[PDB]
């Protein structure tokens, strides 16, 4: 998977490349989360 | 924040007891009448349930 | 939301965890031996009878 | 083994609060502690110890 | 009803918690923040900025004709300003803006103002772009939140009020500065506009914070020592300069004679020494003019105030300066009056008939909260915007080039830099002297409770003035009833400096729409316009220390304004007092008094006739059963000690207090038992430990992106009950667990104040914490300078170590991050890293990645780690009482002594600390908690067995010795608290009988 970052209020993922100012496109609102891929993760019930 | 599972002093399962609480705290009962009705002997127990903060629902109101 | 796990059970004693503990309630006690005066309780009035009870 | 979580609650808690869910143990007395077990090492389901959820 | 019994005590006490839940339903906690800005916003912007009309003398030459004088004097003035909300102004549809953006981005919210100024400069006194200037921009102002101008208020519940930037517990008080969250804290200034007695000097005081030009009267100075003189009155220091004698300032203001002027002053005849004062003060006053023989002898005297001043009150100084003493009064014939008045009260104090001002006593405070702040420094920041704007106009004599009058000599960020540097560097004005800085003021927002940030929104400080007899500056002063708290403080370096307010307190706003006329209706003859001396012992009306009338049977008067004002006729922050020894009234519409409502007892009581089942507190307001009042007015009232039995062992009360235990703190009134601790242990609790206990965090907890948020798994609420928080209802103000604890000798592992506690409870779950820390780093915009472009990347030549960093410079959302790994790639392309590094003791599993940016460029990064600890063998706990200790020894759930039915402790604690700390209140709520939780035999038929159990352990109304052990008797268990074990290691009877019980414990921050 590439990056894919998430904005804070779109909700639409603008999959950012190279560093750019921080703006989510479609807009200009500049929250900008990281989106969780899909990975296995090992944990004790303790 | 959800009611926990295995009274911390003794050890008795109450983890499934929360709803069936509130419906009969719903219903009519005082407190003392509702964990009599559950069947809690022990006070370890009773202060598990009676002093429960149920926060999960604050949680799920405040998501997206 | 969603919720995708797999869980392993295995075995344990309660010394390593209290989650292998199966007691949830083990006690004893002792049982008495009451040897009650009757020559002392006939001497003493029934307001204190149902005093002392 | 969590793959996806995406509620409001935390692996850790979840973990916890699976820990404590009693299973029927009546085969526990002829299981073996896995520790000394010479098979399962796998990360995975066994047949005297290791029962997968 | 005139005996008020058959409408008993069950019923008044369920008015009195009925009363206080409706009281913190309309008010909340935050109440007084959010009022003085509102105020602020809404009438006192537009107060500050009218000024003058801005003239302009422009002296640069006169050699030659063209560079005389002939180019115009300008002229320029505001009107209008308009204050918009706070919005994100980028370009391409400009966006709305809100405080969680402004936390996740490093910047100020804050709002733009506009001015609608005026100029009309035009050639006519030599020898216009009124319009075109409606919206000018001036500076750009702060917005706290929940405000009239912040935009998380405008919807209440469930419209939008979910948005992005909210919390259930949150109510906003607060600032958000440059991506930090500032509270003000409330200043303790003198109560001006009142007269104030001092006795070194003798030199009682007119004082006004403006008009920076009014005097003192003093009488203890007689200019030499020699053989002695007697004291005589000098009128001293005047203009900051020129001090006259007493009767020259008569004469002056026109008495025509001596023996009015006695009676103007009007002692008590006799006590000679007050009249060889007043002959001294003559026979001073002709040794120096020879007064009142014209109108200009003795004014004419008057005349330090020309040359002899070193300070010139503007030109024309006459008559004209005859407004400078006095403003409130308006004719000579009241001034000569009120002079008369402030030297009969100089008189009365030095015989000892009236006591000087003690500055401790809080009638004579007043507290300056967020408005009058913000008056202060943006009045410095203007004065300086307009003399910086005057010297820019200048510099266009005679040419003009750029003209344009606005957005070219009108600078913005003059009061935009000032404002800012005004809050984060602490650099604040002091309110006396216009040139220096003072620092006791705004802090930063504690978030480690939600019951943090409510103490930290309620304090008032006290400054330090000088250490030389600071006095009872640091004790609780018996006008702290029912206002401030008397039981919790910090202690250190200002121990008593800085003071809780308490749950039912309140402060005064500003009360406009004048009532000088509104005051005529009961009484309130009219002051005369002449001395004559036509008054007689008639009682005196101040307003604000302003003579404005006259009554007499001012014991029917008062009583007539009370009733004016229970009858929402007159408004309510309005106090009324009747001073019956100095005979005098006086009335305050001021701004910053504090007030809190009582129970007033009624002669007809409308609970018994009417019975709704609701009660709003405007509603109560209006019926005058409930009364906000000051502490000026309240020392004219007998209270009762609440309707208990005490409102009903006699009828000599005037009111009632709702009930005792608001006398306290918002975090003292809610622990148990709290008037059986001693003090130093309350203090403790009330101050240090619940504000550090682990609990509660937020409820959207993927927003806040701060260092070392920290909550529990589960946590709870005490067993028993308090009256503040039933009707408080907010279960945030508990953060602790209820254990059980059981008082027994261990081993020896639970001495010196240690504690021990059950490996089996703590493998459950119990006081199992998680905290999440944030990591933080920063590049510049793109390209710009507006090589060292150190931007977010990999960079792959392997420098440290890189197993889990992605190729933006971040990790992934699942990793597992080690104890010392790279957490932040911010390296350049050619050079050495530049990346931040964790370091010894930092670890753990990442939360969410956060990329946000600023206006140019810097773009920002917010890494959370996230971990679980359960409590290791070197941290620290405490009970509800001041009862702390370190966790010393971790015990296996077989080896406690255990009772008849099972039950083993939680933690164990040692008997050698109770018979020294001197604290029964937690041995009386284990007991209580312990007769709540049980069940109760005996149950079939005669009652419902469950309906006389006590559950209120309200500090300064608490159950009795009886009632708790009858409780435990009913329960069936002993009647003095033991409770039988057995061994758990010989398993035979341990011969002495063990005290159980559960009690809420807490757990501290910085373990180790
Ligand atoms: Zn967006
Ligand atoms: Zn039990
Ligand atoms: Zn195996």
């Amino acid at each position: 998977e590439p990056v894919t970052y998430v904005c804070g209020d779109c909700g639409q993922e603008n999959t950012l490349k190279s560093g750019d100012v921080i703006q989510c496109r479609e807009c200009g609102y500049r929250i900008l989360y990281k989106k969780r891929t899909r990975r296995v993760v090992q944990y004790e019930a303790r | 924040m959800i009611i926990p599972v295995r009274c911390f002093t003794c050890g008795k399962v109450i983890g499934n007891k929360w709803d069936t609480y509130l419906d009969l705290l719903q219903a009519d009962y005082t407190e003392g009448d509702a964990l009599d009705a559950i069947g809690l002997v022990r006070y370890c127990c009773r202060r598990m349930l009676m002093t429960h903060v149920d926060l999960i629902e604050k949680l799920l109101n405040y998501n997206t | 939301q969603e919720l995708k796990l797999r869980a392993i059970a295995r075995k344990g004693i309660g010394k390593d965890h209290a989650k292998w503990s199966p007691a949830a309630t083990v006690t004893f006690m002792y049982e008495p031996d009451i040897i009650i005066n009757e020559d002392m309780m006939d001497t003493l009035t029934d307001d204190e009878k149902i005093d002392l009870i | 083994e969590i793959e996806v979580n995406s509620s409001v609650l935390n692996d850790e808690f979840i973990a916890h609060r699976l820990g404590l869910i009693p299973l029927t143990s009546e085969r526990a007395m002829s299981m073996r502690f896995s520790r000394d077990c010479d098979a399962c090492d796998g990360d995975g389901q066994c047949e005297f110890c290791s029962v997968e959820f | 009803e005139v005996d008020l019994r058959d409408l008993g005590e069950p019923f008044l006490q369920s008015f009195c918690k009925k009363a206080a839940t409706s009281f913190f339903d309309e008010y909340g906690l935050v109440s007084h923040q959010l009022n003085s800005y509102n105020f602020f916003i809404e009438h006192g912007l537009q107060s500050v900025f009218e000024s003058s009309g801005e003239m302009l003398v422009e002296p640069s030459f006169d050699p030659t004709k063209n560079k005389d004088h002939e180019w115009r004097y300008a002229t320029v003035k505001f009107g209008e300003v308009s204050v918009d909300k706070p919005t994100l102004y980028s370009d391409d549809k400009e966006l709305v803006f809100l405080p969680w953006h402004a936390r996740l981005q490093n910047m100020t919210y804050s709002a733009r103002m506009k001015v609608n100024v005026d100029v009309e400069v035009f050639v006519k006194k030599v020898v216009i772009l009124s319009k075109k200037t409606q919206d000018i921009p001036i500076g750009r102002i702060p917005v706290m939140v929940k405000s009239v101008l912040c935009n998380t208020t405008e919807k209440g519940k469930n419209g939008e009020s979910y948005r992005k930037g909210e919390c259930a517990f949150d109510q906003g008080g607060y600032f958000v500065i440059k991506g930090a969250e500032k509270v003000f804290i409330a200043q303790e200034q003198i109560c001006t506009k009142r007269l104030w007695i001092s006795n070194s000097p003798w030199t009682v005081s007119y004082r006004s914070e403006t008009k920076r030009n009014r005097f003192i009267v003093r009488l203890s100075e007689n200019q030499k020592a020699e053989d002695f003189k007697r004291k005589e009155k000098v009128l001293t220091v005047y203009f900051l300069s020129t001090e006259i004698p007493v009767w020259v300032l008569f004469f002056a203001l026109g008495v025509a004679s001596d023996k009015e002027a006695v009676d103007l002053i009007a002692f008590d005849g006799g006590d000679a020494s007050i009249t060889n004062s007043v002959v001294a003060s003559i026979q001073e006053a002709d040794s120096v003019c020879e007064d009142f023989r014209h109108g200009r002898n003795a004014l004419a005297y008057v005349e330090q105030q020309i040359k002899g001043t070193k300070f010139p009150p503007g030109e024309s100084v006459d008559e004209c300066l005859s407004l400078y003493l006095f403003p409130g009064l308006k004719s000579l014939t009241q001034k000569a009056r009120f002079l008369g008045y402030m030297v009969k009260c100089l008189f009365s104090a030095y015989a000892g008939k009236r006591k000087c001002e003690n500055r401790d006593n809080f009638r004579n405070k007043r507290i300056e909260l967020a408005g009058e702040l913000l008056e202060r420094e943006l009045r410095v920041h203007l004065a300086h915007a307009r003399r910086t704007m005057t010297k820019a106009m200048q510099r266009h004599l005679t040419g003009d080039g750029d003209l344009k009058p606005i957005e070219h000599y009108l600078d913005a960020s003059i009061i935009t830099n000032g404002l800012s540097r005004a809050f984060s560097t602490g650099a604040w004005c002091h309110p006396f002297r216009k040139m220096e800085r003072v620092s006791g003021v705004v802090a930063n927002l504690g978030r480690a409770n939600p019951l943090q940030s409510l103490i930290d929104l309620r304090r008032t400080r006290q400054q330090v003035l000088y250490t030389g007899r600071v006095g009872d500056a640091r004790y609780p002063h018996p006008s702290h009833w029912g206002r401030l708290c008397f039981l919790s403080t910090p202690d250190g370096e200002n121990c008593g400096l800085v003071k809780n307010l308490s749950l039912l307190g309140l402060v005064s706003t500003q009360i406009m729409e004048p009532v000088v006329e509104e005051l005529f209706d009961s009484g309130m003859e009219e002051l005369m316009d002449d001395t004559s001396t036509p008054l007689s012992g008639k009682h005196k009306v101040l307003l604000n220390g302003d003579w404005v009338g006259v009554c007499s049977d001012s014991d029917y008067f008062v009583a007539d304004l009370k009733s004016r004002r229970r009858q929402s006729e007159l408004p309510r922050q309005m106090e009324i007092k009747l001073d019956k020894d100095d005979k005098e009234v006086r009335i305050f519409t001021d701004a910053g008094r504090l007030l809190r409502p009582l129970l007033v007892v009624e002669n007809l009581h409308k609970l018994k006739q009417s019975k709704p089942s609701k009660y709003t507190f405007e509603h109560l307001l209006d019926q005058g059963i409930l009364e906000l009042i000051g502490i000026e007015e309240e020392e004219d009232c007998t209270t009762a000690w609440g309707t208990k039995q005490l409102l009903k062992q006699q009828k000599s009360y005037t009111h009632c207090e709702l009930d005792l235990s608001f006398l306290l703190g918002v975090s003292c009134a809610i622990v148990p038992f709290a008037n059986h601790d001693h003090g130093r242990r309350v203090l403790y609790q009330s101050q240090k430990h619940c504000q550090q206990a682990i609990g509660f965090c937020s409820t959207n907890p993927n927003i806040r992106c701060d260092t070392l948020s920290q909550q529990l798994f589960y946590p709870q609420r005490p067993l028993f009950k308090t009256m503040a928080s039933e009707c408080l209802q907010k279960d945030v103000l508990f953060n602790g667990q209820n254990a059980i604890v059981a008082v027994n000798v261990h081993l020896g592992f639970n001495q010196e104040d240690s504690i021990v506690m059950n490996k089996a409870s703590l493998e459950r779950g119990m006081f199992r914490s998680e905290q999440i820390r944030s990591y933080k780093a920063d590049v510049d915009s793109k390209d710009s300078e507006k090589d060292e472009v150190v931007q977010f990347g990999k960079t792959h030549s392997k420098i440290g170590r890189v197993d889990s960093l992605d190729d933006d410079g971040f990790p992934f959302v699942g990793a597992n991050m080690h104890s010392g790994d790279i957490v932040i790639g911010r390296c350049t392309e050619s050079g050495t890293d530049h990346s931040v590094k964790l370091k010894h003791t930092e670890r753990g599993i990442v939360q969410k990645v956060v990329l946000s940016s600023n206006d140019d460029g810097k773009n920002y990064a917010t890494v959370s780690l996230r971990q679980v600890r359960s409590p290791c063998l070197g941290d620290k706990f405490s009970s509800m009482h001041g009862q702390k200790g370190v966790l010393g020894y971790i015990e296996e759930q077989e080896n406690f002594a255990f009772t008849n039915q099972g039950i083993v402790p939680d933690i164990v604690i040692n008997p050698h600390a109770f018979p020294s700390r001197q604290t029964p209140g937690q041995l009386l709520e284990a007991a209580l908690s312990k007769g709540i939780a049980c069940p109760m035999q005996k149950k079939k038929g005669k009652s419902d067995a469950y309906s006389k159990v006590t559950r209120h352990a309200t500090p300064f109304s608490t159950p009795s010795v009886d009632d708790i052990t009858d409780q435990l008797h009913r329960a069936g268990f002993s009647r003095s608290g033991n409770e039988r074990v057995y061994n758990g290691r010989t398993g035979e009877m341990m011969r002495s009988l063990i005290f159980m019980g559960p009690n809420f414990y807490q757990r501290l921050i910085h373990m180790s």
